[PDB]
Parts: structure tokens; sequence; C-alpha cells
């Protein structure tokens, strides 16, 4: 199994710096070309940088829109590829994917992405409130419950239920930007109404830029 | 640089039908077009390389064709699990470029939403704010109307809605509407109601509660 795992995203002021990392496994790392490809609502999928093998001088190539500001590097002893970003701009905001390109053809493996936000605003961790089940959130044999993840910045937060053991029926809604400048979202799950008060439901909320890791037990009302 | 034009940007098809995605290159790219699938909250997955060679593990209903500047991705019988965005990519010349993507919606029979309402939590109320949430779960088609009434007074400008992307297991959408009030304005009223209209409902559905019950 090939795996690529990015990290290092977060919030940075305009003009600031930030270094992304990616660790690879499942192929002979030092023989292959590692890439960063970013994604944003405005520009879609956009190749950013490539570093090729040590055997051909670890040659680095950059998209014209980041040339001079970004530096890609690799450490073959760690199976790591890095992206040092400087003089960051608002338009650099996006999801940054670590990706392998098969010698100038397909991007045949991708990581899961790490999110970069270039903004003058500050980091704020979320507050987490239960959306408690009751008869008012029961529809026949289905009950709904959830978690309200309120007043955080920047994106993203991840939510899981019962430490990931509960995935069926879960909807985590796209975040909305409130007038305050802070994001807000709800994660809900639908369950059998008979399981209210007999099964435990805990939403696990993670907001890395503020190092919030909160588990919230959601109880019937 | 080579521009890949993917048009149309949205496709909507019924299950069991054949669907075709179009990718046109502004210059000759030979056969060096690659197709990717990106599911909601996921990463692009390689499907076809070099216009028509499907990768190992891709279901056989996927196939590609074309050469020169005109390329097609086909799904000969579409299922809900095929709901995603589809991107093309050229590696004929540097730099490699991607199309803008086409989104695939798979139609289904009309499904009225289940409607649920949640009062604000005691914890949030202690912080001075009351958020009331109305959930419209697993409906189709996407269009739905949500109105907040507080003691039968229609509310305006104090709510926000968020809609999920179409679900690949059952082709439905879900929607949340959050009404936010100060604790002071929350305590000045009693009845908090959520009213939902949708193609699948024979008449509007109202979910409500009395504050403090
Ligand atoms: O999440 C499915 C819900 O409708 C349950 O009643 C079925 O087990």
């Amino acid at each position: 199994e090939v795996k690529l795992e990015e990290s290092g995203g977060g919030l940075v002021q305009p003009g600031g710096s930030m270094k992304l990392s990616c660790v690879a496994s499942g192929f002979i790392f030092s023989n292959h070309w590692m890439n960063w490809v970013r994604q944003s609502p405005e520009k879609g999928l956009e190749w950013v940088a490539e570093i090729r093998s040590k055997s051909i001088n670890s040659a680095t190539h950059y998209a014209e829109s980041v040339k001079g500001r970004f530096t890609i590097s690799r450490d073959d002893s760690k199976s790591a590829v890095y992206l040092q970003m400087t003089d960051l701009r608002t338009e650099d905001t996006g999801v940054y994917y670590c990706s392998r390109n098969y010698y100038g053809s397909t991007y045949d493996y991708w990581g899961q992405g790490t999110t970069l936000t270039v903004s003058s605003a500050s980091t704020k961790g979320p507050s987490v409130f239960p959306l408690a089940p009751s008869s008012k959130s029961t529809s026949g044999g289905t009950a709904a419950l959830g978690c309200l993840v309120k007043d955080y910045f920047p994106e993203p937060v991840t939510v899981s239920w019962n430490s990931g053991a509960l995935t069926s029926g879960v909807h985590t809604f796209p975040a909305v930007l409130q007038s305050s400048g802070l994001y807000s979202l709800s994660s809900v799950v639908t369950v059998p109404s008979s399981s209210l008060g007999t099964q435990t439901y805990i939403c696990n909320v993670n907001h890395k830029p503020s190092n919030t890791k909160v588990d919230k037990k959601v109880e019937p009302k | 640089d080579i521009l890949l034009t993917q048009s149309p940007a949205i496709l909507s098809v019924s299950p069991g039908e054949r669907v075709s995605f179009s990718c046109r290159a502004s210059q000759f790219v030979g056969s060096s077009i690659h197709w990717y699938q990106q599911r909601t909250n996921g990463s692009p997955r390689l499907l076809i390389k070099y216009a028509s060679e499907s990768m190992s593990g891709i279901p056989s209903r996927f196939s590609g064709s074309g050469s020169g500047t005109d390329f097609t991705l086909s799904i000969n019988t579409v299922e809900s699990e095929d709901i995603a965005d589809y991107y093309c990519q050229q590696s004929h010349s540097w730099p490699f470029t991607f199309g803008s993507g086409t989104n695939l919606e798979v139609k289904r029979t009309v499904a009225a939403p289940s409607v649920f309402i949640f009062p604000p939590s005691d914890e949030q109320l202690k912080s001075g704010t009351a958020s009331v949430v109305c959930l419209l779960n697993n409906f189709y088609p996407r269009e739905a109307k949500v109105q907040w009434k507080v003691d039968n007074a229609l509310q305006s400008g104090n709510s926000q809605e968020s809609v999920t992307e179409q679900d690949s297991k059952d082709s439905t959408y879900s929607l949340s509407s959050t009404l936010t009030l100060s604790k002071a304005d929350y305590e000045k009223h009693k009845v908090y109601a959520c009213e939902v209209t949708h193609q699948g409902l024979s008449s509007p559905v109202t979910k409500s509660f009395n504050r403090g019950e």
C-alpha cells in the first residue's frame, strides 16, 4: 500500500512563511518524483512544484505563479518531501496535496491534503455544544443528534463519532463564515430512536491550528 | 500552457444510463490525457491513463477514448457511487495542466426530508448565546425552503444554512439551518418553530418546541 501523509498546514499572515511536509511509504522513495499540487475554489487543481531523483541532481521545477517564493526539497533517509513557502499571498490559500508523478506522466498517488490559509485574522479555537436528541429530533424509528462546532478560525475542523467507530448516517456540514469572521458548522448523525439513552454518542472535534481536541458526550434531553 | 476545457461543468443523469464527460485541449496532446475522480472530502484518484487505459481496480463501466484534442470519459451504466467530480490532465507538455472539472449528479426518486429541531444547549445559554438548529435530512431534489418562526413571527437575517454535497450511497442531500439569538432575545419568546417545504412534502412540515420544556 502506497501512503502519502502531509502535515504542516495552518494560518499564516500575508507575506509570511510556512513549511509543509509529506512522508511517503510503500514504494522506493529515492527513485521517484515528488510533487505538490494545490486546490482552491478559484483555480481548481494547480501543479505547484516537483523535485526529481537524486540520480538526476534532485532537479526542482516550479509553477510560474510560485517561482522565487517556494522551495521544494526532499530527504530520502526520511522518505520526506518538503515545501517551504515564503512571501505568502492571499491567493495561495488552498488545500495542498503531496503527490507522486510517474516520471512526467500521471499523478498516480495523492496524499489527503493539508490546508493553508493566508489571512490577517487570528487563530481561534471552536466551542462545542451538543445537539441533544429528543422527541423533537425523532422521526418514526430514526432519531438525530449532533454537535455544534462554533466560532473557530481558520478552516478546517475534523469531526468523528465514537472515535471513528460510527460512520453510518453521519453528515458533517460544510462550514459557514459568520458575520463575526469566524466559521461555524454542525455534525449530525441519525440513529435508531431505541438506542437513545442506551448507547453512548461522543463527537470528537479536532481543530489543529488552535490545538483543540474536544470529546463531547451528547445526551438525550 | 495547454488549456483543458471541460464542458459542461455539471452533469445530471439517471442510474443505469451511460454518461460521457468531455475534455478538449487547446493544442495537440496526442493521447496524453489522464482522468481523475475526486469524491467529496477526498483526494483525486487516477482512473484512466493515456486517454483509454484504465487503472487496475477501476470498475469496468469506466472507459476513456480520444486522441489529438478531443477526449471522453464514459460510465456506461452510472450508479450513485459514481457521484463525484471528474478532472482531466495532460502530460503532453510542461507544465502539466488540469481541466476545471465536471461534477456528476445521479438522479433519484423524490425523497421528502426528515425534519428535526434542536433547542440550544444549557452550556451555550450560559455563555449568552442561543443557537437553534433545524436539520433537513436525506432529501431530493436539492431545492428546499426553511423558514424560522418565533411566536409565529417570521424571522429574517439571523439564520444561516449549509447543504451537504450529494451523497454517493443514496443520492440525497441534507441541510442545516442555524438560528442564532442572544440569550436575552431567546428568553423574551416561547415558541421556536422550523417550517420546511420541499417537493416531496404534500404540505409544509413544522417542527417546534416551547422554550424551557
Ligand atoms: O441510520 C439509519 C437509521 O435510519 C436507523 O433507524 C437504521 O438502523
